[PDB]
């Protein structure tokens, strides 16, 4: 018997401080660990 | 004073990582983001509130 994980899916949000000040932003992967990450 | 935020992806809740139905989806298209919009909506108010 297998058990069936359907893949890990999330919400993609990025964070910006001042666009107008700058042009370089970070981003929040929504409910993944951060093995999913390295590994994708 | 508040309630779960829940964000639900439409694209996907309709159908998981099928292209095919997703490709028809783009036929309705706006109506899946103006659901985005609104739980983002319904989302944030929680924080608010
Ligand atoms: C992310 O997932 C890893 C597993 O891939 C978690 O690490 C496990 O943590 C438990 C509890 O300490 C250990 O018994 C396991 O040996 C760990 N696994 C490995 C491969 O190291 C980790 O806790 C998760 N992180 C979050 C924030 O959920
Ligand atoms: C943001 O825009 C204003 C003009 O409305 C400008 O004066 C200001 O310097 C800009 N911010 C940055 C970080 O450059």
């Amino acid at each position: 018997i297998l058990d069936i994980t359907p893949c890990s899916f999330g919400g993609v949000s990025v964070i910006t401080p001042g666009t107008n000040t700058s042009n370089q932003v970070a981003v929040l992967y929504q409910g993944v660990n951060c093995t999913e990450v390295p590994v994708a | 004073v508040s309630m779960t935020k829940t964000s639900v992806d439409c694209t996907m809740y309709i159908c998981g990582d099928s292209t095919e139905c997703s490709n028809l989806l783009l036929q309705y298209g706006s109506f899946c983001t103006q659901l985005n919009r609104a739980l983002t909506g319904i989302a944030v108010e929680q924080d608010k509130n």
